[PDB]
Order: structure tokens, then C-alpha cells, then sequence
């Protein structure tokens, strides 16, 4: 947490000045948790282009590392990786068919977002029918970020042709979202994939299939989708669907924050914790950065959730809808700092609170 | 030494119980399987033999077994009281040897046939076709009264495996008074 | 360092809770053992299809229990039928203790965790999982050499505090100290609640079945009646509307009393049984001649 | 032969059938009853002798052909009543 | 409804908890420790909780 | 092979043997319903126990010994009234035949 | 005779495993397996099954293998686990039977003579009971016809005993309908009954016209038993029955309309009092 | 749920049920009901149950494995 969290209170800063000045805590965390940090150094050097490629090899030149340089090496050219591409699909292709590629495909795919560039797409999806787990997940997002909003019907009947014929549940998790961008904006157009999913069984798809509605109909508050969206948060019993239910309003009535924070008031006191917790990442991402005071006056009471997770979301709910905003301008940010600062310094919460608290940090 | 198993298919019949040879057709059934399953498991002590009755059904009396106790065991009260049938024998003795428990053993298949087969002369053959994909010898020995190498039966070995085929006998015991000697001369020893 | 990931998955067929719970309570009084087949799919999930159990001995829940004889020839003979899985752990029941292993499991545990670092061990005591709740908790040695790391080695997930949260009445016996548990999933999948919905299904005789009419009488009558006597309270709880802070009156007289509870909630069941029962008559004159 | 519903049968039908007169048609359905061969009760004020079954016969051709006919009808009054609540209760049918 | 559901949910949960034992507290201990007497066995040095 | 027969098959009844359980045996005491009684262990708490569906309903009156399931409880047979020479009265004094 | 095969939740959700065990890569028709279960009275309890290696093929109808060494061997180590069960009868998936199923029943007679094959239907998921229980008896039928094998059928029920049920009622969990029915479950439950009754009426219209136009053989029993079925209607007509019926549908409405005018005060009582509850709370925030 | 929630409310009461006294009350949902086994414990009390039955000699029922007021 606290590595993601100064991330962002130093994303495209480069002003790294944290993790150099405390270096043993830093290698305090070890396997996975090496990923993250080493990514988390990308983010800081957000936006620095040319002197990234070299800035990547300086600092960390272990199968996580180098999978985390490389991931981190995307997140400086995110959207705009031009040349990077080519050095990212060389180096994807040669890793030792782990970690590293976890990392190489999230980066290459975030790099190419949405240039839809065939020789890409190829090794992105030879690394998916590679069928390493682990590889999967980031194989899957890199396979629908390269083809954000293209309706690739090829990319589209294969990545869902893998999910209802793959174990690694974790390879779907990637797929589920990794389909849903690829329908990202065409906001009819398909309009198949979002009913052909939602009636798979594979809990999986299923949202993956609600994911698509988000990203499918991102703005344009069709009140048609939000219907068919809120019902599967009522009705359908798979928890993790039903919060991907509630969840994926807010990008749906983005555009109007006004409505939305009605529409979840009474959907976040749902008496299973998932869907009280799809009400505050709905209410976030709903909110996008409005100091409405009307969606935080929802999480206001959510943050005393008896349940760990319904907590953890609705500090980061707060958190995202609160930024860049001082008291004045609304009267509850001054309010909330002291209670973040009041759970992370707590030792009796548990720690997923706590991420919640680093993360909002 | 040549791993094999055995599916010694002993007919049954009624006709089976006329002792044409000495003591009766049974006994020289009984007789003959005791050395052709005692000869395949001195011959290799991996191997293994079971025993299917061909008159009036196709029992499976004992599964594909090695130890050769059982075999002899089960070939007691098995009382001849049927109508062979040869058409679905040789399958249901090979569709059992299809569920080999070792893979790599080679296949063999010895019929003791001892009554007078009514098989359509196309249906025969089609069987032994089929026989021929699949790689499996079988030997053919005729005991008791019966239209002696009957057509249907020579027609039957030769297609099982011609053209310089491996050469899976069609040994003809000669009717009267003669033990499983031709039967453990010839086959038993080389088939 | 390997890490079993919080997010990794037990998955239990719907096959194996039936079998595992019907050994458990096969022999209930003592306490009974088996192994599991299964296949490691993946490090985080570990998929169970199949459970057998290994013959009740003397020796009890142990490593000598695990019978070589029995164990090789099952395994070999399961194998043709169709399902050439592999010991992917091994299940004791636990006699109403709870889900915990004491130190003679541990030992087991350790010995099957020789063979492959994954090997989940499980419980599944057959008392207490008596109602819808299934008391099963999943189990994996956490190596002691591990103390200078993290225990619950887990790495970037969430679901650690979620589908459980560390039992008391296991923490004493040793959790997150030296085994720790591993979430259990059931991979219940169509085409198997479809065959389990016909434990408790009726049929298609039922639902025009009329009841019958002389104790349906004796029921309308019998409701009618003591919903009567809950009317007397109604008129007297509602026309002394006595107004010394009613909304303290609404709070100080509540026992699930007069007013509505056992009020219309009779209505509720004497219209329905009536209103079924009608329909029930109606749809039998027209269809039946 | 009664078309069912008029499962009564006068006495005057009975005793010209089997060409017995009134008197012993009284006695002829109290034997059959009797035997086991119907589940009837027989009345004298009216003298029809209501009839109830539970004796059945082997059957023919055109009997089966004549049994199924009436039985198609019968599902097709099943089959409407069917219709009739599912289409009704729709909203409530969940 | 929602209310009246969450009341018989967390019933359900809290009903499962094992009850308590009851005994007599012969003295204090410490500050983290007092004697009790469970009815049924003996003597017992039990710790106090945080609340 | 008839001697081994007839001690093989009494030896299988006995792997059964092995796996069959004991029932805590008690006493009945009360009928709270046509599926309820309050059953008392010999010497053991009072437990509420219902009847096997092969029971008879009446037969268990007050008084009934019955040997319930150890891990159910609920009564799975009635049991004759337990007889010992505990009885504290000369009754059980035959006169003896005179 | 058996009165009823029970079939335990557990054998349903093996032999659907042995189903799926084979159907997935050796693609074949029904799967034979072994029915392994405890006596009673006359009910048949079915507790466990496992399967056993069978092929067979199209042509002859009679070149199938039902291993006897797997059969005898598994049960050697199943009476070792529990021996409460002894071999009772063997199952296949194939919905409609197969010529096969006599002469290997004949098989299962030799290791319980009371032996009952008990159909699963695995792949099909419909009206309901997925087990059809099966017997073999050879009679001289006395009606003057000749003698044959044929199965004879036995009546099916799927229950559970205690320990698998709490099995099952935690595996669904998530479709179980609540017990108390309501109105709303209630009603479904007779437009269920309804389609049913249709159902079966249609198929016994389909043999009667199979007998009708000759393509079956007219049983000359069970044939009028329907005719049976066919005398046992109501005949509701009667003018003595249609008093009888208003009464009782009369003596229920004056129950449901107290029940209606209860909820109806009850209802107008619940504004007044939320009325009261605004308008007070309306004044009192001034 | 409210009737899934009910149900299994109402399967709390299922039977065994281990039987004890209530010898006191300590507050709303709570007692002190000593079991007949020999130990006294504190137990939580059935909402549905009525607290006008729980005279300070009841022989209430408890459950038998979470030994609760049932
Ligand atoms: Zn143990």
C-alpha cells in the first residue's frame, strides 16, 4: 500500500525522493510485493519519454524485478509508446515465461493502448494460449487494451473462446476485463456480447459481460443498460457478478454525477457486503473528481461497515471523489484526512482497511 | 517370452458334450486349455489368459487374468449346454482384450471350436477385416463333429492374417481317438 | 520464495462434500480418513474431483492408516474406468471438534506434503455440519523455516478476509502458527444441481392435490378463531392509543404482540391456504371431466 | 355402452336388453355386484341402478381408437386450462 | 425489509458462537490475570479482555 | 473348504461387527409431541430426542427405555424395562412352594 | 418384489461424474456402473455406486464387455470401507434401454438375485425423477402369449439420508425455494401440475394412437387399466355435487374476506398512524 | 432471503437439543441457563423465543453443539 500509495502522491513527478531516501524498508517487501515497487518507480516517472528507456535499466536492471522494470518501463510510455513498442514486443518475446512475461504484457499492452497493431496483438495471444496462469492475467488485459474499441471480431470470439475452455481462473480474471474493453464505446454496437455473457455460467464471463456493459456504454447514461445492469446486482446470486453489478453504474452515469448518487443510496446498505461495496467504487467512479458531498455523505456511514472490504472500499470511494479539494471547498475533506490517518494508525483494523487508508492516502 | 495375452475362447455347446474323442470333447477342451494356458504363462511369466464360453451367449467367464488358477478354476461345471456362436465370440473375446490392463502386450486369440458354426460366409470374413486393422492373431482348432475344416472357418484363418501374415494357425485335431498332443504340437508351441 | 496467495483455491466438487460427508458420518462416534484426487491446476488453485476412502483401521487418522495396498490398487483400478487423477490430499473427520489439526495430523500432513508442496489436507466434522452450515476448513503446513518471512506467505490479492475469518475455536490450536487454512470453493456446476434439485422436488401429482376438506375446515375454523382473540387485543391495544410518548408505547410493548405480528401475518396465511386451495378446486372441475 | 355421464340405467333399459323381466333385473345387477364385477348401488324408488366401475374388460382396436379419441379431447381441455393460469398469473407466476 | 433481514442475519451468526462459561472470580491476579472457578472443574487463571 | 466356510462367513459378520456404533441407552420421560421427548442417559444430561420413522409412537411412554444414537440422538428402538436385583423389597422373596 | 428403489443424492452425482468421466474424450452411449446398497423390508436403498469398464457396440447388439474382475475386485475394497452394502442392481445413462440390458442383467443375477437396473437420466434435466428402477421376471403371462425376458417395472423415489442432505442443502444454496411456499411459489406449483398432467396425458395419447394404428402391440393389460383411469372421473356435472361445491367455495371466500377487511383496516390504520407520523414531525419542525 | 432467513432461524431449533435451566436473566438476548450436563454457561437467547416464558426455573432447551437459548 504504502508503495502504491506514494505512486500517486508522486505520479508524473519523478520526484522519487521517497524511495531513495528509505532504502532498506524498500527491500523489506519481497516476491510479488517487488513487482508492485518496481512498477511503482514507472509511475513516478510518469510522462518522461526518451530518458525512461535508459531511467528504467539505471535504477533496476530476480524474475520479478526485470518483470516489474518492464511493466514499469509501460507505464512511462502509457498511451504513447511509439518506438517502445519494438523494444517491448523483443523483449516479451525472450523472458523466462513467468513473471516476467506477466509484467511484459501488461507493459506492451499498456504501451500500445489501443493501437490495435496486429504484431502485437500475435504475441500477445501466443503468450495467452502459452496457458501459464499467471502469464494469463496480464496476456488478457494486454490483449484488450491493443484492441481497445477495435470490435475485432476475431479478438473478441477468441479471447471469450479461451474463457469457457480455460482452468486458471486467474486467466479469466484478465479476460474478463480484457473482452470487456475491447467493446469499449460502441455503446450499441455489439450489444451481443453483453447479453451472450450475461448468460453464461462461468461467474467469471458473467462479469466480464457486466465489465462490457461499463465499457461499452462509458457516459451515456442508456437507461435501458442501467436497467439491465442494476437487475443483475438484485437478482443474480454469484457474489463477485453482483458487485461488478453495482460497480459498473459509475461509468455508465459518469457523465451525469447528479443522478448516480441517488440511484446506489440505497443500493450500498445491501445486506451482503458485496454489493454494499460495489456502492462506494460505484459512488467513486461515479464521481469522478466532484467534491459532490452528496456521494460522500453515502460513504460517510459506510466507513463504520462492520464488514472489512465494505470498509476498505468506501475510504478509497471517498478518497477518489475528494481529490484536490480543501476544506472550503468541501467540508468534509479535512474531516475524512484525520480519519484516514486515524485507521492506518490504528493497529486493531485489519489491513485490508488499511489499503484502503494507504491507498486513499 | 513374447508378451501376449491369451482369450481363450472354449466353446460350450451341446454338440461339445459327444466324445468323438476319447473320453469326451470337454476333457479334451479341458485338457487343451489347461496347456495352452499353462504353455503362455511358462512361455512368458508376464503374461496372462482368460476364457470366454461361445454357446448360447458370450460369457466372459474370467476376465483377462494372469495367474492361471482362476482360468482352471472357472473351466470346472462348465457344462455344455449351448448353441455356439461363433460370429460374436471372436468379438466379445476381443472387444474384453481391448481392455488390455498392460498396453504393450501383443494379441493373441485361441477359438476352440467344436460344433458346426451357421455363419454367413460374408459375415465371417467382415469379421476377420476387422480382425486385420486391429492386429490381432487368432488361432482357430477344431475339435467334434463338425463339416470338417469347414469353409466358412478356412476362408476365416486365412484372411486373418495372409500375404505372409504371421501365420495364426488353423489347426485342424485330427476327430478320433487323439489328445491335446496335436493341439500342443503345432499351436501351443508355435502360432 | 513460493507464496500461497490468500486468493489460492480448495475446489470441492459437488461429488466430494456428499462423499466426504457421508464417511464422516459413517462413522461418526470415531473418526475416519481418506484420500483425495484431484489435480494442481495451477499454484493458486488446487481442484479436487474425486475422494475414496481408505478402509477404518486401529491405527486412526495417521500416516500408517494410509494402507500402500489398498491406496495403489484403487488408484490403479480408477484409472480405467476414467478418472486418472492424482492423490491430491487427504480428508479426516473430526468428531463434533471442530476444524483444526492436533500435532499427530500435523505429522501426516508434513509426510504428504513430501510428495508435492501443495497437498491440501482438510476436515469435515460431521456433527456440527448438521444444517446448511458445512464446517470444512482447508489446510496446508506452513513450513516452520518460514518464521524470518511472512507467514501466510500471501502476495498481492484481496480475498484473504473474505468466505471466512480466523475461527477462534482453531486459533488455539495452532493457525497461522503452523497450518493455515486455504479458502474452499465448490465447484458446483449445471447439469449436477439439476439432479440435486430432485432430493426435495414433489411432482407433477402434487399442487392439485385439494388438500383435505374436514381438517382444511378444522384449520379455517382454528385460525379464524384465535385470529378472533388476536382482533380483541387490536381493538384494545389500538382504542387505548394511550398517548404518554406513543412512540415510547410503540417501543416499551413490544414482544412480538398483538398489533400486526401476529396479526395479518395470519392473514396472510389463511388467505393464501385458501386462496391455493380455490384454485386448486376450480382448476380440477375444469380439467377433470 | 352408457355414455358415461348418464351412467344410470333405467331399469326398464336393463330388463329389455337382457329381455328379464323388472322383477330379476332387481336381482341379476344384486348378483353381478355381488361376484365382484361392479362398485355400483342400486336404488328402487327410481329403480336406475347408478353404476360405478372397477371392473375393466379387454379392450379392441376400435375401442382403443374410441378410448384414445375422448382422451385427446381431454388433454386439449387440460392443455387450455394450462394456458389460462400461466398467461393469467404471469406477473405473480415468478 | 432490509433492516428486519440484517436483525435475523447477524441472529443467525451470533447464535452459533459457543456460550460462555460462568464462574466465580476468587481474585484479582494482576491486571492481566484473575482467578475464576468454572462450576463444573477446577481453579483457573484466566487472562481479561481489552473492553 | 466347509470348515473354512462356516468360521469365514461368522468372521464377516464380525467386520461389521467392527463397524457398528453404540447407543447411549436412556430412559424417556416426557412427550412433549407425536416427534418429541425429553430422554434421560443412565447417567447422563436430558437430552430432546425424536423417534426413529420404524419406532412406534405409543409403545414410548413415559418410562420406556430406548438406546438413542450417540452422535443423532434420536431413538432408534425400545428396550425391556431393566431388571436387576437392585429391588430393596422382600417381594422378589419367593415364598417357595408350599 | 421391491416397492420402491431410494436413491440416495450421492449415486445421481456419481454417475453423473462417471458420465462426464467418459463422455468427455471416449464420446459413447450409456454408462454401466454397479448399484451397491443396504436391504430393508422391501424398499431397496441405494447408498453408492462406482463404474465399471463397458463397451459394446452397434452392430449384434450383443459384443459388449461388463468386466467381472472390476466388479468383484472394487466391491472387495467397498465392503472393506463400509459394509453395510452388498451389489443390488447396475445403472446406465442411456435414456431408453438397449437390447443389451437382459442378458447382462442375467450377469448382475449372479451376484444379487434381487437385482434392479435403475436408469439414470444424466443428460436430460426436465420434468423431473432422473432414475427409473427396473426389475427381471419371467412369467408365462398367463394370458396366453409367449414367454420372453422383459423388465418389469418398479416404483422410483429419490431421497436422502441425513448426512448427505446436509450436503446437498448447503450445495444449492443459492436456488432453493423457501419451504413456506407462499402464494407466489404456490401458483407455480399448479401451473407446474397442469403442464405435467398434459405431459403425461399426451404421451398416453401417443401409445394409444400407436395402438391405435397398429404400430404397437395392444397390451390387452395395463391397456384397460387406462380405461380404468377413464371411469374414475369426476363427473362434476351432477346437480347434487354442484351445491356441494359453491358451499365449500362459498365457505372459503367469507374467510378470505374477513382475511381481505383485517388487512384492509390494518392497512388504513397503518396510514392514519404514518399521517399522523409526517404531519407531526412536519408541525414539530417549526 | 427474509424467508430463506426465517427458515434457518427456524433450523436452529432442530433436534437434538440439550436441556437446562434457566436460573437467570442477564439482559435482552442473553441468559445464564445451566445445562444438564453438569456446567453452567452463558448462553444467547432466540429472538422468536418469548421472553415470558423464561420463568427463573424454565427447563429451556440449548443447542447442542453452539449451546444457545433455543
Ligand atoms: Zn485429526
Amino acid at each position: 500500500a504504502t508503495v502504491i500509495a506514494n505512486s500517486f502522491m508522486h505520479c508524473g513527478t519523478t520526484s522519487d525522493q521517497f524511495l531513495r531516501d528509505n532504502l532498506e524498508w524498500l527491500a523489506r517487501a519481497t516476491n510479488w510485493a517487488k513487482f508492485t515497487a518496481t512498477a511503482s518507480l514507472g509511475v513516478i516517472h510518469k510522462g518522461h519519454e526518451k530518458e525512461a528507456l535508459q531511467l528504467m535499466a539505471t535504477y533496476l536492471p530476480s524474475a520479478y524485478q526485470e518483470g516489474g522494470g518492464l511493466y514499469a518501463l509501460g507505464l512511462i510510455h502509457a498511451n504513447h509508446g511509439g518506438d517502445i513498442i519494438d523494444y517491448l514486443l523483443n523483449q516479451l518475446k525472450n523472458a523466462s515465461n513467468d513473471i516476467v512475461r506477466h509484467g511484459g504484457s501488461l507493459g506492451l499492452g499498456l504501451a500500445a493502448m489501443g493501437t490495435a497493431r496486429q504484431d502485437v496483438y500475435d504475441l500477445l495471444k501466443t503468450n495467452l494460449y502459452q496457458d501459464d496462469a499467471v502469464t494469463g492475467e496480464a496476456a488478457g488485459l494486454a490483449l484488450g487494451l491493443v484492441m481497445l474499441g477495435s470490435k475485432n471480431a476475431q479478438a473478441i470470439e477468441d479471447m471469450v473462446g479461451y474463457a469457457q475452455e480455460t482452468q486458471h481462473e486467474k486467466i479469466l480474471r484478465g479476460l474478463a476485463v480484457g473482452i470487456a474493453l475491447v467493446m469499449y464505446g460502441r455503446m450499441e454496437e455489439a450489444d451481443a456480447l453483453i447479453e451472450s455473457l450475461c448468460r453464461d455460467k462461468d461467474p467469471i464471463l458473467r462479469r466480464s459481460g457486466m465489465y462490457t456493459v461499463a465499457m461499452a456504454y462509458c457516459g451515456s447514461g442508456n437507461n435501458k443498460a442501467i436497467r439491465r445492469l442494476l437487475h443483475v446486482a438484485v437478482s443474480d446470486v454469484n457474489d463477485d457478478v453482483r458487485r461488478a453489478a453495482v460497480e459498473s453504474l459509475g461509468f455508465i452515469l459518469f457523465r451525469t454525477p447528479e443522478q448516480c448518487p441517488s440511484v446506489v443510496s440505497l443500493l450500498s446498505e445491501s445486506y451482503n457486503p458485496h454489493v454494499r461495496y460495489g456502492a462506494a467504487m460505484a459512488l467513486g467512479i461515479c464521481c469522478a473528481g466532484t467534491g459532490n458531498k452528496e456521494a460522500i455523505n453515502l460513504l460517510e456511514p459506510m466507513t463504520n461497515d462492520p464488514v472489512n472490504y465494505v470498509r476498505q472500499g468506501a475510504l478509497i470511494a471517498s478518497a477518489l471523489i475528494m481529490i484536490q479539494q480543501t476544506e472550503i471547498t468541501c467540508p468534509k475533506v479535512n474531516q475524512f484526512r484525520q480519519l484516514y490517518s486515524k485507521v492506518i494508525n490504528d493497529k486493531h483494523d485489519d489491513v485490508m482497511a488499511k489499503f484502503g487508508a494507504i491507498l486513499a492516502q | 517370452m513374447v508378451l501376449e495375452s491369451t482369450m481363450v475362447c472354449v466353446d460350450n455347446s451341446e454338440y461339445m458334450r459327444n466324445g468323438d474323442f476319447l473320453p469326451t470333447r470337454l476333457q479334451a477342451q479341458q485338457d487343451a486349455v489347461n496347456i495352452v494356458c499353462h504353455s503362455k504363462t511358462r512361455s512368458n511369466p508376464e503374461n496372462n489368459v482368460g476364457l470366454i464360453t461361445l454357446a448360447n451367449d458370450c460369457e466372459v467367464l474370467t476376465t483377462l487374468t494372469p495367474d492361471t488358477g482362476r482360468i482352471l478354476s472357472k473351466l470346472h461345471t462348465v457344462q455344455p449346454k449351448g448353441k455356439i456362436t461363433f460370429c460374436t465370440g471372436i468379438r466379445v473375446a476381443h472387444l474384453a482384450l481391448k481392455h488390455r490392463q498392460g498396453k504393450n502386450h501383443k494379441m493373441r486369440i485361441i477359438a476352440f471350436v467344436g460344433s458346426p458354426v451357421e455363419d454367413n460366409e460374408k459375415d465371417l470374413v467382415k469379421l476377420a477385416k476387422r480382425l486385420k486393422k486391429e492386429k490381432v492373431n487368432v488361432d482357430i482348432i477344431n475339435f467334434g463333429e463338425e463339416e470338417v475344416n469347414t469353409e466358412k472357418l478356412t476362408a476365416f484363418v486365412n484372411t486373418l492374417n495372409g500375404k505372409d501374415g504371421t501365420g495364426s494357425h488353423l489347426v485342424t485335431v485330427p476327430p478320433g481317438p487323439s489328445l491335446a498332443d496335436a493341439l500342443i504340437s503345432s499351436p501351443i508351441l508355435a502360432g | 520464495a513460493p507464496a500461497v496467495d490468500t486468493a489460492e483455491q480448495v475446489y470441492i466438487s459437488s461429488l466430494a462434500l456428499l462423499k466426504m460427508l457421508k464417511h464422516g458420518r459413517a462413522g461418526v462416534p470415531m473418526e475416519v480418513m481418506g484420500l483425495m484426487l484431484g489435480e494442481f491446476v495451477d499454484d493458486y488453485t488446487v481442484r479436487v474431483i474425486d475422494v475414496f476412502a481408505m478402509p477404518q483401521s486401529g491405527t486412526g487418522v495417521s500416516v500408517e492408516a494410509v494402507d500402500p495396498v489398498f491406496q495403489a490398487k484403487m488408484l490403479d483400478m480408477l484409472k480405467q474406468t476414467g478418472r486418472p487423477e492424482m492423490v491430491v490430499g487427504w480428508y479426516h473427520s473430526h468428531p463434533g471438534f471442530g476444524c483444526w489439526l492436533s500435532g499427530v495430523d500435523i505429522n501426516t500432513q508434513q509426510s504428504f506434503e513430501a510428495l508435492s508442496e501443495r497437498a491440501v489436507a482438510v476436515v469435515v466434522d460431521p456433527i456440527q455440519s448438521v444444517k446448511g452450515k458445512v464446517v470444512i476448513d482447508a489446510f496446508r503446513l506452513i513450513n516452520a523455516n518460514m518464521m524470518v518471512l511472512g507467514h501466510e506467505p500471501r502476495q498481492t490479492t484481496s480475498n484473504l478476509g473474505h468466505l471466512n475469518k480466523p475461527s477462534i475455536q482453531a486459533l488455539i490450536h495452532g493457525l497461522n502458527r503452523h497450518y493455515y487454512s486455504i479458502t474452499i470453493n465448490y465447484r458446483k456446476n449445471e447439469l449436477e444441481q439439476k439432479m440435486l434439485l430432485n432430493l426435495h422436488k414433489k411432482s407433477w401429482m402434487e399442487g392439485l392435490t385439494l388438500q383435505d376438506y374436514s381438517e382444511h375446515c378444522k384449520h379455517n375454523e382454528s385460525v379464524v378463531k384465535e385470529m378472533l382473540e388476536l382482533a380483541k387485543n387490536y381493538n384494545k391495544a389500538v382504542e387505548e392509543e394511550d398517548k404518554m410518548t406513543p412512540e415510547q408505547l410503540a417501543i416499551k410493548n413490544v414482544g412480538k404482540q398483538d398489533p400486526k405480528r401476529h396479526l395479518e401475518e395470519h392473514v396472510d396465511v389463511l388467505m393464501t391456504s385458501n386462496i391455493v386451495q380455490c384454485l386448486a378446486a376450480m382448476l380440477d372441475t375444469v380439467v377433470f371431466k | 355402452t352408457r355414455p358415461a355421464n348418464h351412467r344410470q340405467l333405467t331399469f326398464e333399459e336393463i330388463a329389455k336388453s337382457a329381455k328379464i323381466t323388472v322383477n330379476e333385473v332387481e336381482l341379476l345387477v344384486m348378483k353381478a355386484l355381488s361376484v365382484g364385477l361392479v362398485k355400483g348401488s342400486i336404488d328402487e324408488v327410481d329403480k336406475r341402478v347408478h353404476m360405478t366401475w372397477v371392473q375393466p374388460r379387454v379392450l379392441d382396436l376400435q375401442q382403443i381408437k374410441g378410448m384414445k379419441d375422448r382422451l385427446e379431447f381431454w388433454c386439449t381441455d387440460v392443455k387450455s386450462m394450462e394456458m389460462l393460469v400461466e398467461h393469467q398469473a404471469h406477473d405473480i407466476l415468478t | 425489509l432490509n433492516a428486519k433481514v440484517r436483525l435475523l442475519r447477524e441472529e443467525l451468526q451470533l447464535l452459533q458462537e459457543q456460550g460462555s462459561y460462568v464462574g466465580e472470580v476468587v481474585r484479582a491476579m494482576d491486571k492481566k490475570k484473575v482467578l475464576v472457578k468454572v462450576h463444573p472443574e477446577g481453579k483457573f487463571v484466566v487472562d481479561v479482555d481489552k473492553n | 473348504l466347509k470348515e473354512l466356510t462356516k468360521q469365514y462367513e461368522k468372521s464377516e459378520n464380525d467386520l461389521k461387527a467392527l463397524q457398528s456404533v453404540g447407543q447411549i441407552v436412556g430412559e424417556v420421560l416426557k412427550q412433549l409431541t407425536e416427534e418429541k421427548f425429553i430422554v434421560k442417559a443412565t447417567n447422563g444430561p436430558r437430552y430432546v430426542v425424536g423417534c426413529r420413522r420404524q419406532l412406534d409412537k405409543s409403545k414410548l411412554k413415559p418410562g420406556t427405555r430406548v438406546a438413542l444414537d450417540m452422535t443423532t440422538l434420536t431413538i432408534m428402538r425400545y428396550l425391556p424395562r431393566e431388571v436387576d436385583p437392585l429391588v430393596y423389597n422382600m417381594s422378589h422373596e419367593d415364598p417357595g412352594n408350599v | 418384489a421391491v416397492q420402491k428403489v431410494v436413491v440416495h443424492p450421492l449415486v445421481l452425482l456419481s454417475v453423473v461424474d462417471h458420465f462426464n468421466r467418459i463422455g468427455k474424450v471416449g464420446n459413447q452411449k450409456r454408462v454401466v456402473g454397479v448399484l451397491l446398497g443396504s436391504w430393508q423390508k422391501k424398499v431397496l436403498d441405494v447408498s453408492n455406486s462406482f463404474a465399471v469398464p463397458f463397451d459394446e457396440d452397434d452392430k449384434d447388439d450383443s459384443v459388449w464387455f461388463l468386466d467381472h474382475d472390476y466388479l468383484e475386485n472394487m466391491y472387495g475394497m467397498f465392503k472393506k470401507v463400509n459394509a453395510r452394502e452388498r451389489i443390488v442392481g447396475w445403472y446406465h445413462t442411456g435414456p431408453k434401454l438397449h437390447k443389451n440390458d437382459i442378458a447382462i442383467n442375467e450377469l448382475m443375477k449372479r451376484y444379487c438375485p434381487n437385482s434392479v437396473l435403475v436408469i439414470i437420466d444424466v443428460k436430460p434435466k426436465d420434468l423431473g425423477l432422473p432414475t427409473e428402477a427396473y426389475i427381471s421376471v419371467e412369467e408365462v403371462h398367463d394370458d396366453g402369449t409367449p414367454t420372453s425376458k422383459t423388465f418389469e417395472h418398479v416404483t422410483s423415489e429419490i431421497g436422502a439420508e441425513e448426512a448427505e442432505e446436509v450436503g446437498v442443502e448447503h450445495l444449492l444454496r443459492d436456488i432453493k425455494d423457501t419451504t413456506v411456499g407462499t402464494l407466489s411459489q404456490r401458483i407455480t406449483n399448479q401451473v407446474h401440475g397442469l403442464k405435467g398432467l398434459n405431459s403425461k396425458l399426451l404421451d398416453i395419447r401417443s401409445y394409444l394412437e400407436k395402438v391405435a394404428t397398429g404400430k404397437l402391440p395392444i397390451n390387452h393389460q395395463i391397456i384397460y387399466q387406462l380405461q380404468d383411469v377413464f371411469n374414475l372421473l369426476p363427473d362434476v356435472s351432477l346437480q347434487e355435487f354442484v351445491k356441494a361445491f359453491y358451499l365449500k367455495t362459498n365457505d372459503q371466500m367469507v374467510v378470505v374476506y374477513l382475511a381481505s377487511l383485517i388487512r384492509s383496516v390494518v392497512a388504513l390504520h397503518n396510514l392514519i398512524n404514518n399521517k399522523i407520523a409526517n404531519r407531526d414531525a412536519e408541525k414539530k419542525e417549526g | 432471503e427474509f424467508l430463506h432467513a426465517q427458515e434457518e432461524v427456524k433450523r436452529i431449533q432442530s433436534i437434538p437439543l440439550v436441556i437446562g435451566q434457566f436460573l437467570e436473566a442477564v439482559d435482552q438476548n442473553t441468559a445464564i441457563v445451566g445445562s444438564t450436563t453438569g456446567s453452567n454457561y452463558y448462553v444467547r437467547i432466540l429472538s422468536t423465543i418469548d421472553r415470558e416464558l423464561l420463568k427463573p426455573n424454565a427447563s429451556v432447551a440449548l443447542h447442542k453443539h453452539s449451546n444457545a437459548l433455543v
